RNA sequence: AGGGCACCACC
RNA sequence: ACGAGACUCUGGCAUGCUAACUAGUUACGCGACCCCCGAGCGGUCGGCGUCCCCCAACUUCUUAGAGGGACAAGUGGCGUUCAGCCACCCGAGAUUGAGCAAUAACAGGUCUGUGAUGCCCUUAGAUGUCCGGGGCUGCACGCGCGCUACACUGACUGGCUCAGCGUGUGCCUACCCUACGCCGGCAGGCGCGGGUAACCCGUUGAACCCCAUUCGUGAUGGGGAUCGGGGAUUGCAAUUAUUCCCCAUGAACGAGGAAUUCCCAGUAAGUGCGGGUCAUAAGCUUGCGUUGAUUAAGUCCCUGCCCUU
């Protein structure tokens, strides 16, 4: 029994992968990883397979769960989730050097699929509508 | 900025000047070293503290130093 | 026995962990069977209100917030133990409420 | 794995002709993505957008006026469908069309107005203004017209990158360009 | 007069009224000699290339 | 093998809607020519058999996440409401069309009242939904 | 189909109001006052006419059949709660007034109104917002 | 001045239509209404006919944007 | 029944800021001079064994024409936790 | 006369 | 020595610690459905159950305590080689956002917050107090904060699919948040339950957005003012329309002169949702998330403030 359980984030977003031994099937909220909407952003969650290859996923089966946030945070976090517990993956049960080379490629590409953006909505302050905007100012 | 105030470069240059035996070039051991020898109510003041101290350090290897009598 | 479920509750964090490890020392050194704290989500209290008394200048705004932190414990015990356990001194502020 | 805009445009034969935007426009290599849509913070620092790719740029350019702030999804679904229509138009890379109307739409003297006096623009600069008056001229021609924004938008990429004078971006440099050599 | 290119060398500093310009000094890239100095509206830096379309005129300190 | 989760939602709900409509045996109300389905729309809806797709949606839902009543279907339609010369807001969908509809599938056997209240699938109605689901998937292949 | 045909209709005469036969049948007869979008759609989904053809691709007979069902929609099961003119302060009965009728029910109401003299009729007869609109400041 | 398109063809802008459209390279809505003086709905139904008929060829379809080209 | 009162004494009077209040405002009301009543509550402070104190009073002190007159020593802190 | 600072200044 | 800084709260990191049936995960058992084919250690399940007579392990996800962690610490360059500045590596992070905030002042605002208060006024035909009705909203006009728009980067009609902050039955005190079932086209009505709350509303099925549809440059299916008729709800009472719903009516407005505001990163702007006010209740305000940029890393030109001579 060999698996892992990687979280990825994106604001809001959170996205657990559960990898485990497997024929190659990934999943997210138990749908096709070709079915996640938008599919404007389609790429992006195929990104860690296009870059892969399917040979490095066939010996897997990704099931990913994810809550929180929006459209577009929940698919930075999807794809985050699947390339993080795919290195997780690599690096517990398999040799260091496969993960180190999965991970070399995938920071390359795009940091982002394996360290968490942080930035977080600013709080609102008075005496504007928002965190920096100040409300209309008049003098006579 | 990262301007230091005087309190940190005086509590640097103070314990520097008590304890130059057991500090160094490593600012995590100088870290450890201000903590176990001084009283710094918060842990980025000491942090504070502990960098200078190493960067005073280090300047006192290269050479002199007119504010540090050791 | 019967299920005893504590449940305290503070404005102060201190205290009430002070409170909470003292009873699960108690528990210990009775040997019973007792459920660590189990923290539940802390409450924000908030009142936002204008800081002037009258209506003139900048529109300044004080934001008081009072917080309420929650904990539980579970042990399986007789009442009376359970009550002798609760009998230690409890620090000012912490409120405790036993169910059985 | 050769990595193709939208699975369709590669960027392996695009050529930049101009050497001093050569460093200002990310378009191949490294710079070589699948969408047009990074998420990333290339306003922390300056200079660093000289590293987002030239297509989201010009993707996060698109994002005007106020109604249309922050749709992303929509200004790469105009992108994609203005890269389809330019490629049924001219049969070459539209991403090569995309580079050459930023070369010809770039101004390169401004006059800075201190009476005026004319001064070289430097390459970011260059890029930066090529961008926005390429989508300008794109939402003024869709502006209260049948024709779509990506119709628009593509015709306008066309022309620049002909360098016609059908081209807003080019009519404008053109503009700014003699009122350089005026106050020359 | 043909276009030139230029190779900035070395940022002199910020001119202008609001100081928008940048004065910069230019090394020539079809004679290494001849670098000059020139005024440049934008985000510019070391190593930047600029595109001369009167190649005779010099910064005079704006 | 083919469940729900598996095709596209879009082109399943078309389906089931075909489905239902062919085999003619779900009850519509009298006024569905006349009525709109929210008080924020503006018109009725553009397909005259917007009931069977309304149904076909409500069944799918009920098989994604059982338990929903009348008040959970109206959260389900329910948008936004322009309001003249005052800012938007969320408004929730017709009440009798959501218990009309669901009226109507409890009548076709494919959804029954739960336990712990609201609607729920059948076995029957489940397993209509997973053939239309492998329909779907074939033709798209 | 999509030639147009001979007997296409540029201009119609409906109850004395011109209907342009290039738009689509539902929004041409919006033309007529007394008929909007709603009712417009309601009374076309009650004659059984195709929303998607034009007002002139109508013929004579499909034409005289919206007309009556425009003009008799109780005897169509329109609904009473669809009509603009429902429980008439004088007779009681509920129908659906067109064009002059509408002008002439609408001038019948402000003469009422100012016959007894009440305050809305005074404001109507003054020419002031009658719906307790605050006149200060808008509406000059 | 104000535009005045056709909402049905004519017998000579059907023949221009079904004679000239299927050569162009981009076929679009709009382009076809700015050309033969239509709207947008004829258009549209029009550019589906003849893909209907095969005498064009689907580049692209969107809600808000589709793209045709000749065979 | 239920409520039982208790009274206690303040452990250290001086460094009490409500007791000192109480004890100027008493001393006011008694007629003695302001500069006299706020150097004494002063120095009992300071004695008391606090690192600064500060005093003001304002109102009418002296005519129609109100003011503040404030008395400070030591140390004294005011911005932060 | 010279020198600083600020999107409640400008660029 | 005060102020600045330090400080407190907040944001981001921890597969390390503590430990949870008012949080979950994984595993297993049962059940439902799909695939005869390739029927399996298959796929989907917010279907049920597994310390709770007895029946399973854990804490990644959630919650919240302790501790750790960042120091211009490392490298290169500049600098008097000081203080420090620039760039880069590693790194979750190399300037998160607030609160607090000196001396000395202003005849700045508030006696309409106060059983804070001096003096003056009034005090039974009252300036006390209650009750009834009206007004505070009154409309040739001028000004300020705003909301909705002028459309196709759109409107409409379907379909699909994602939050976070937080509130909830009350001394007087009447007034809570609501699931589900039925009736009604809607606003709503009736019944029957849960919740004094990580327990119920609630997996808070939010809007924008996404996918299709119709419209086709026309003051037009843009816009929704004004106005007629009808139906509900709160209330003792709705006229000078409380609010809400339905049909109808369909104004200006085609991007705005002189002038002028706010703002640099999860920011501006778009978008909706909570709290306050609240019997009835948001075009305001105070918070929250969601989508998410262009431009700049400068200067004293304008407007100011400060310093030196
Ligand atoms: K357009
Ligand atoms: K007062
Ligand atoms: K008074
Ligand atoms: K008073
Ligand atoms: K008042
Ligand atoms: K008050
Ligand atoms: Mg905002
Ligand atoms: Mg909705
Ligand atoms: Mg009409
Ligand atoms: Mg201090
Ligand atoms: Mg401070
Ligand atoms: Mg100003
Ligand atoms: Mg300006
Ligand atoms: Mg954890
Ligand atoms: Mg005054
Ligand atoms: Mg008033
Ligand atoms: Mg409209
Ligand atoms: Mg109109
Ligand atoms: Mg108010």
């Amino acid at each position: 029994l060999q698996s892992v359980q990687v979280f990825g984030r994106k604001k809001t977003a959170t996205a657990v992968a559960h990898c485990k031994r497997g024929n190659g099937l990934i999943k997210v909220n138990g749908r096709p990883l070709e079915m996640i909407e938008p599919r404007t952003l389609q790429y992006k969650l195929l990104e860690p397979v296009l870059l892969l290859g399917k040979e490095r996923f066939a010996g897997v089966d990704i099931r990913v769960r994810v809550k929180g946030g929006g459209h577009v945070a929940q698919i930075y976090a999807i794809r985050q989730s699947i390339s993080k517990a795919l290195v997780a993956y690599y690096q517990k049960y398999v040799d260091e050097a496969s993960k180190k080379e999965i991970k070399d490629i995938l920071i390359q590409y795009d940091r982002t699929l394996l360290v968490a953006d942080p930035r977080r909505c600013e709080s609102k302050k008075f005496g504007g509508p928002g965190a920096r905007a100040r409300y209309q100012k008049s003098y006579r | 900025g990262r301007v230091r105030t005087k309190t940190v470069k005086k509590a640097a240059r103070v314990i520097i000047e008590k304890y130059y035996t057991r500090l160094g070039n490593d600012f995590h051991t100088n870290k450890r070293v201000c903590e176990e020898i001084a009283i710094i109510p918060s842990k980025k003041l000491r942090n504070k503290i502990a960098g200078y101290v190493t960067h005073l350090m280090k300047r006192i290897q290269r050479g002199p130093v007119r504010g540090i009598s050791i | 026995i019967h299920r005893i479920r504590i449940t305290l509750t503070s404005r102060n964090v201190k205290s009430l962990e002070k409170v909470c490890a003292d009873l699960i020392r108690g528990a210990k050194e009775k040997n019973l069977k007792v459920k660590g704290p189990v923290r539940m989500p802390t409450k924000t209290l908030r009142i936002t209100t204008r800081k002037t008394p009258c209506g003139e200048g900048s529109k300044t705004w004080d934001r008081f917030q009072m917080r309420i932190h929650k904990r539980l414990i579970d042990l399986h015990s007789p009442s009376e133990i359970v009550k002798q356990i609760t009998s230690i001194s409890i620090e000012p502020g912490v409120e405790v409420e036993v169910t059985i | 794995p050769d990595i193709k805009l939208f699975g369709k445009w590669s960027t392996d034969d695009v050529q930049i002709n101009d050497i001093s935007l050569q460093d200002y426009i990310a378009v191949k290599e490294k710079y070589a993505k699948y969408l047009p849509h990074s998420a990333g913070r290339y306003a922390a620092k300056r200079f660093r957008k000289a590293q987002c790719p030239i297509v989201e740029r010009l993707t996060n350019s698109m994002m005007m006026h106020g109604r249309n702030n922050g749709k992303k999804l929509m200004t790469v679904r105009i992108v994609k469908h203005a890269f389809e229509i330019i490629h049924l138009l001219t049969g070459e890379n539209p991403l090569q069309v995309l580079v050459n109307a930023i070369i010809n739409s770039g101004p390169r003297e401004d006059s800075t107005r201190i009476r005026r006096q004319a001064v070289d623009v430097s390459p970011l600069r260059r890029v930066n203004q090529a961008i926005w008056l390429l989508c300008t001229g794109a939402r003024e021609a869709a502006f209260r017209n049948i024709k779509t924004i990506a119709e628009c938008l593509a015709d306008e990429l066309i022309n620049a990158a002909k360098g016609s004078s059908n081209s807003y971006a080019i009519k404008k440099k053109d503009e700014l360009e003699r009122v350089a050599k005026s106050n020359r | 007069q043909p276009i030139k290119l230029a190779r900035v060398t070395k940022v002199l500093g910020r001119t202008g009224s609001q100081g928008q310009c940048t004065q910069v000094r230019v090394e020539f890239m079809d004679d290494t000699s001849r670098s000059i100095i020139r005024n440049v509206k934008g985000p510019v830096r070391e190593g930047d290339v600029l595109t001369l379309l009167e190649s005779e005129r010099e910064a005079r300190r704006l | 093998g083919v469940t729900v989760k598996d095709v596209n939602q879009q082109e399943f709900v078309r389906a089931l809607a075909a489905f239902l409509k062919k085999s003619g045996k779900l009850k519509v109300p009298e006024w569905v020519d006349t009525v709109k389905l929210a008080k924020h729309k503006e018109l009725a809806p553009y397909d005259e058999n917007w009931f069977y797709t309304r149904a076909a949606s409500t069944a799918r839902h009920l098989y994604l996440r059982g338990g929903a009543g009348v008040g959970s279907m109206t959260k389900i339609y329910g948008g936004r409401q322009r309001n003249g010369v005052m800012p938007s807001h969320f408004s929730r969908g017709s009440k009798s069309v959501a218990r009309r509809v669901l009226q109507a599938l409890e009548g076709l056997k494919m959804v029954e009242k739960d336990q712990d209240g609201g609607r729920k699938l059948t076995p029957q109605g489940q397993r209509d939904l997973d053939r239309i689901a492998g329909q779907v998937a074939a033709a798209n292949k | 189909s999509l030639v147009i045909p001979e007997k296409f209709q540029h201009i119609l005469r409906v109850l004395n109001t011109n209907i342009d036969g290039r738009r689509k049948i539902a929004f041409a007869i919006t033309a007529i006052k007394g008929v909007g979008r709603r009712y417009a759609h309601v009374v076309l989904r009650k004659a059984d006419i195709d929303l998607t053809k034009r007002a002139g691709e109508l013929t004579e007979d499909e034409v005289e059949r919206v007309i009556t069902i425009m003009q008799n929609p109780r005897q169509y099961k329109i609904p009473d709660w669809f009509l603009n003119r429902q429980k008439d302060v004088k007779d009681g009965k509920y129908s659906q007034v067109l064009a002059n009728g509408l002008d002439n029910k609408l001038r019948e109401d402000l003469e009422r109104l100012k016959k007894i003299r009440a305050h809305r009729g005074l404001r109507h007869f003054w020419g002031l917002r009658v719906r307790g609109q605050h006149t200060k400041t808008t509406g000059r | 001045d104000k535009l005045n398109n056709l909402v049905l063809f004519d017998k000579a802008t059907y023949d221009k239509l079904c004679k000239e459209v299927p050569n162009y390279k981009l076929i679009t809505p709009a382009v076809v209404s700015e050309r033969l003086k239509i709207r947008g709905s004829l258009a549209r139904a029009a550019l589906q006919e003849l893909l209907s008929k095969g005498l064009i060829k689907l580049v692209s379809k969107h809600r808000a944007q589709v793209i045709y080209t000749r065979n | 029944g239920s409520v039982e009162l208790y009274a206690e004494k303040v452990a250290t009077r001086g460094l009490c800021a409500i007791a000192q209040a109480e004890s100027l405002r008493y001393k006011l009301l008694g007629g003695l001079a302001v500069r006299r009543a706020c150097y004494g509550v002063l120095r009992f402070i300071m004695e008391s064994g606090a690192k600064g104190c500060e005093v003001v009073v304002s109102g009418k002190l002296r005519g129609q024409r109100a003011k503040s007159m404030k008395f400070v020593d030591g140390l004294m802190i005011h911005s932060g936790d």
